[PDB]
């Protein structure tokens, strides 16, 4: 199938395939959960990536690389597959004090694409040393190579979202914000994160909320009515017109319903990397009046041929709704172009270019000796090459500098699903080249969140609210 | 001194064990920890004794023999992930499958003694959680460890950072202070009792003024934002380090008297007791544990390692090296440790568990094929065992139930020292008429913000009102 292509060298593959949208003895198989697409366009991406790399005569020439893509949920199954990397081709894990001359059927994996996965994924892998390169996981908490010793990435961690955001606030002149984060510890990371860097640049938050799990196209509790109905009226009595929304992307679809019904109008929403590509959120076209939605993304790079090479195509490793899902969002994701998909691309890359210089070969045929994980892990740091235009290097932290990219959503299914408005480098830490922005007011004017007219005594904890005198 | 060889003992249902017994590449080796830990070895010494004292039992486990594995893992879960791994290997071999679920493995191992650190539970138990392997713990005490859906086969036996922070919300709501100030280590265990906290406060009609992190040894600005908001009860949910730090600047700064909420972390540390000038900070109201502990534990570690020094018995008998050129002045000190009557407590717990797993009765056990690890799930929640003559129930979300005393530190002569005031058992009874509070008379301090009034929304989760 397509989860599976036999090689000289596998390449692990995880990929949130299905995520629960709705007895501890039977296991539920990640099959019977609801099909995301984003999973697949990424393992189709990373399909690709391995594709183009064996049709090419230069990198890594006479060498199949082979993948072994297994699907992993958002958490409920993400030891199994780790396991089964790295056991043999018998389905054995020998268990040994040094773990030097052993080989695995993986020589790398790219990692699954939300920080506790990832963080279990790199616990279980710190032992072996066995190469991990995620996509699109941004916790700060990865940057340490103490403990975890084999953990790469390929985008920019929470430090520069949160900068982007802040410079973006402050380029607007908006001092006044409410967050929202979710219960999981992703989106308490994120807000206590934003919070921290927020205080010492004279921007105040009027307050935060927390809102309660609820996945979507399930019969909520009326005690998560009452909670969402209280935290959308605290939004509504608030002054603040700029609402910074942490939390994963299947537990907004309850709120902004709840926000929709409320007819809650005027906002500026800032979306984290979670939901600001989401294309089943964007699809609901009924948010146009709540405002004018922002987030933070990867920069578009248009990878050529990838949307036709998609359009033309163990355990829990098989989906069959995939197909027909993905079909009916083939437009509106080829013209949102490729933003994490551009991230496993460069992931592969940045692997087959760590295996090519570690067998050591130029234009031809290569040494085809025996590769060790570690050591593939030992050459993968000084991997340096130009990708689609773009510089691929890793950090002493393992990240890459990849620009982000503040995104409007505007919603005209012939254009860009997500008009990209604004550039941040992560080398210098600066937000440039800001581009017209379609606001939601009425005359195409800047929206105004400020909790005090300049003038001065000053009322209330925060030091940008105050009274004229 | 051959207590190393002591550490694996074979029976007919051998234990797992993962203890801190000892502390502290560019390469795949485990590293290896040579410095020794005597809270480690004296709880390794705790679960022998509970396992050895049942196979001397008649009535429990009749005619067959429990066995255990004691495995040094330090504070590092790198260190720790090979002993499990060894775990969960069918016996007799040393390769691990990789099957498609938990019904096909056949572990070597009944069940897991779990380990202390909380950090070190949340991997061991993500782990065990894919095989069901049935895995108790001591001293785990952080919340997210009772998630049912992520942790199916975790229990404990000390109650979670959930009912002591219930605890002290209900002691916040009673006392009538509903304008508070909420704080906490920068480490996870600060910051999952502040998560925790919240929710509770927002359910309990009470909220936080400003909730802050205090970084571990900033918080010049977390002390400057609490005291910008007039609020007279901060609840400081931290660890020790963290405490210490946040009082002694406080104390160099002059800080204002506070009523203090203390955690169980803090609350009877001496690093703090003993800070001299704490006593100008106003009354430390913290929830202490109310447990029993095991009598007869000090008599057993210094019977045992007197008879381990005979040669004779080391005859007639690796994992902690350094366990051997010890002492009994090297443990002496934690030998009142209340950590001992927890792993008591567990192993007490699985060996139950298990004597209903088999249905064995009082004379003796019926004879079938070996019980699956994932068998004993069904009879570990919802199960009753007596622990040394106090019953204990694991709850079906898997932590277990006990009831918490309040004290507070009363000063005397620049020694503090706990009272009783009240007794949390699920439903708070406190006697405010004995309370010395810290103000001019003893009047309770007044921390109120009024939720109705012209308004102006004051708080961190927008609550109250400046009328
Ligand atoms: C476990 O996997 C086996 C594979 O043969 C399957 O037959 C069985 O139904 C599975 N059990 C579960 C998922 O509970
Ligand atoms: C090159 O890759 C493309 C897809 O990227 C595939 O259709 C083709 O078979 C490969 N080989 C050649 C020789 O074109
Ligand atoms: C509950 O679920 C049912 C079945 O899907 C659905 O028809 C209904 O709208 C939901 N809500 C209520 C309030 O019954
Ligand atoms: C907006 O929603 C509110 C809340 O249900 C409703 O009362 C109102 O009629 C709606 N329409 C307008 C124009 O306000
Ligand atoms: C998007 O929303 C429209 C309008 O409600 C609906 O017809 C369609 O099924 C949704 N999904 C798509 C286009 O994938
Ligand atoms: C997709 O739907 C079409 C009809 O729209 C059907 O013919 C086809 O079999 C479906 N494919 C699946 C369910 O994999
Ligand atoms: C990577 O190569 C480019 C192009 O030669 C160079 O400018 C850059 O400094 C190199 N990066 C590192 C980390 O050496
Ligand atoms: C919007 O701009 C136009 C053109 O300058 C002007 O005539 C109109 O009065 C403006 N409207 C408002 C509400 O300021
Ligand atoms: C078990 O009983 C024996 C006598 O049968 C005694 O020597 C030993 O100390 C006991 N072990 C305990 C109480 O742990
Ligand atoms: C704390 O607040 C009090 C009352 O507003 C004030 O007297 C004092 O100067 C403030 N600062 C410190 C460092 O105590
Ligand atoms: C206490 O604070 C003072 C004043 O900042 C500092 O000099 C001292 O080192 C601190 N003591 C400890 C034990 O951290
Ligand atoms: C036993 O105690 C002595 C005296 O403090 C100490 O030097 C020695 O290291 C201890 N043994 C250990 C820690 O194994
Ligand atoms: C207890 O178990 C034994 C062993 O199987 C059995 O012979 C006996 O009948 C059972 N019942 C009683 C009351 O002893
Ligand atoms: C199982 O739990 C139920 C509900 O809490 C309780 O009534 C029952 O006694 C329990 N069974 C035991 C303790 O054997
Ligand atoms: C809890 O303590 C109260 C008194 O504070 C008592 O009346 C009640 O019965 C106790 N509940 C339990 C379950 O022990």
């Amino acid at each position: 199938s397509d989860f599976y292509l036999p090689g000289d060298y596998l390449l692990g593959g995880l990929f949130s395939l299905h995520a629960n949208m709705k007895n501890f003895l039977q296991v539920p198989m990640c099959k019977e959960y609801e099909v995301k697409v984003i999973g697949y366009n990424l393992m189709q991406a990373m399909r690709f990536a391995v594709e183009e790399i064996n049709n090419d005569s230069s990198l890594l020439p006479g060498v199949l690389l082979g993948y072994e893509i297994v699907d992993v949920c958002y958490i409920s199954n993400n030891v199994q597959p780790v396991l089964y990397f790295l056991a043999h081709e018998d389905n054995l894990l020998p268990i040994q004090e040094d773990y030097s001359n052993y080989i695995s059927r993986v020589v790398a994996v790219i990692g699954p694409d939300n920080s506790e996965s990832v963080m279990t994924v790199a616990n279980f892998l710190s032992l072996f040393l066995l190469p991990q390169i995620t996509y699109s996981a941004i916790s700060d908490e990865l940057r340490d190579k103490v403990r975890f010793p084999a953990l790469l990435r390929t985008t920019p961690s929470a430090d520069h979202h949160i900068e982007a955001m802040v410079q973006l606030m402050l380029h607007f002149r908006w001092n006044w914000i409410i967050v929202l984060v979710s219960s999981d510890t992703y989106g308490r990371d994120n807000g206590q994160l934003l919070g921290e860097r927020v205080a010492r640049r004279d921007i105040c938050i009027a307050f935060q909320e927390t809102l309660p799990t609820l996945q979507p196209n399930q019969n909520m509790t009326s005690e998560e009515r009452q909670r969402l109905v209280t935290i959308v009226d605290k939004l509504q009595q608030s002054t603040a017109r700029v609402v910074v929304v942490f939390s994963p992307d299947l537990t907004l679809y309850h709120f902004f319903n709840e926000v929709l019904r409320q007819n809650f109008t005027g906002a500026v929403w800032i979306a984290s990397e979670s939901w600001a590509i989401d294309p089943v959120l964007h699809n609901l076209t009924e948010l146009r009046h709540l405002g004018t939605f922002l987030g933070i993304t990867i920069q578009s790079v248009p990878i050529p041929g990838f949307s036709e090479f998609r359009e033309w195509g163990t355990c829990n490793q098989e989906c069959d709704n995939c197909l027909n899902a993905t079909l009916s969002f083939n437009t509106i994701l080829r013209l949102s172009g490729e933003r994490v998909v551009y991230s496993v691309y460069s992931a592969v890359y940045a692997v087959a270019h760590a295996l090519h210089s570690l067998l050591g070969c130029d234009k031809s045929t290569c040494t085809k000796r025996v590769v060790y994980p570690w050591q593939l892990l030992e050459e993968i740091w000084k991997v340096n090459f130009t990708l689609l235009d773009h510089q691929i290097f890793f950090d002493p932290q393992g990240d890459v500098a990849l620009h982000l990219e503040i995104v409007q959503w505007q919603w005209d299914r012939s254009q860009n699903p997500f008009q990209s408005v604004a550039s941040y480098y992560p080398l210098q830490r600066q937000l440039k080249n800001i581009q017209d922005i379609s606001w939601h007011t009425i005359n195409n004017t800047i929206p105004m969140s400020m909790c005090s007219k300049r003038c001065k005594k000053p009322v209330g904890i925060h030091v940008c609210c105050f009274e004229c005198i | 001194l051959c207590l190393s060889q002591q550490l694996r003992m074979k029976g007919d249902y051998v234990l797992g064990g993962l203890f801190p017994l000892g502390e502290a590449r560019t390469r795949p080796s485990s590293p290896v920890c040579t410095r020794f830990s005597s809270n480690g070895l004296l709880w390794a010494l705790a679960m022998k004794m509970a396992v050895e004292e049942i196979n001397n039992k008649s009535d429990l486990l009749p005619g067959l023999r429990l066995g255990y594995d004691l495995f040094d893992t330090c504070s590092e879960p790198v260190v720790a992930m090979k002993p499990s791994l060894m775990f969960l290997a069918k016996a007799g071999s040393r390769d691990i499958a990789a099957y498609c679920n938990y019904t096909q493995y056949q572990p070597r191992v009944l069940a897991v003694i779990g380990p202390h650190s909380s950090e070190l539970a949340m991997v061991t138990g993500k782990f065990f959680s894919f095989f069901l392997m049935p895995q108790v713990s001591y001293g785990a005490s952080m919340e997210l460890l009772s998630a049912r859906e992520t942790f199916p086969s975790f229990f404990r036996t000390v109650p979670s950072d959930r009912v002591q922070l219930t605890a002290a919300a209900e002691l916040l709501q009673e006392f009538g202070w509903n304008w508070v100030a909420a704080l906490g280590s920068d480490d996870e265990y600060g910051r999952q009792g502040l998560s925790i906290f919240s929710a509770l406060a927002a359910a309990r009609g009470i909220c936080i003024a400003h909730e802050g992190l205090v970084p571990l040894p900033k918080v010049q600005d977390v002390l400057h934002q609490v005291n910008q908001s007039s609020v007279q009860v901060v609840l400081l949910f931290a660890s020790v380090h963290a405490a210490h730090a946040l009082f002694n600047y406080s104390i160099s700064s002059r800080l204002s008297p506070k009523v203090w909420v203390a955690s169980e972390a803090w609350l009877t540390s001496d690093l703090v007791m003993g800070l001299p000038g704490m006593a100008q900070m106003g009354t430390v109201l913290g929830f202490l544990q109310r447990g029993a502990q095991l009598h007869e534990f000090p008599q057993y570690v210094k019977t045992h390692l007197a008879l381990a020094t005979d040669p004779a018995f080391c005859s007639a008998l690796q994992r902690c090296p350094q366990c051997d050129c010890i002492t009994l002045q090297n443990v002496s000190a934690g030998l009142n440790h209340h950590q001992t009557f927890s792993v008591y407590a567990a192993v007490y717990s699985v060996a139950q568990a298990l004597h209903n797993t088999l249905q064995c009765n009082a004379s003796g056990c019926p004879a079938q094929d070996p019980v699956k690890p994932w068998q004993l799930l069904e009879n570990m929640y919802n199960l009753t065992f007596h622990v040394g003559g106090l019953p204990l129930r694991f709850d079906s979300s898997g932590n277990v139930d006990m009831e918490y005393d309040l004290k507070l530190w009363v000063w005397q002569g620049s020694v503090p020292r706990l009272h009783d005031v009240g007794r949390f058992n699920g439903s708070l009874r406190t006697e405010r008429l004995k309370i010395r509070w810290h103000t001019s008379d003893n009047q309770k301090p007044v921390s109120r913000c009024s939720r109705q009034c012209v308004r102006r929304v004051k708080g961190f989760h927008s609550c109250c009102y400046d009328c």
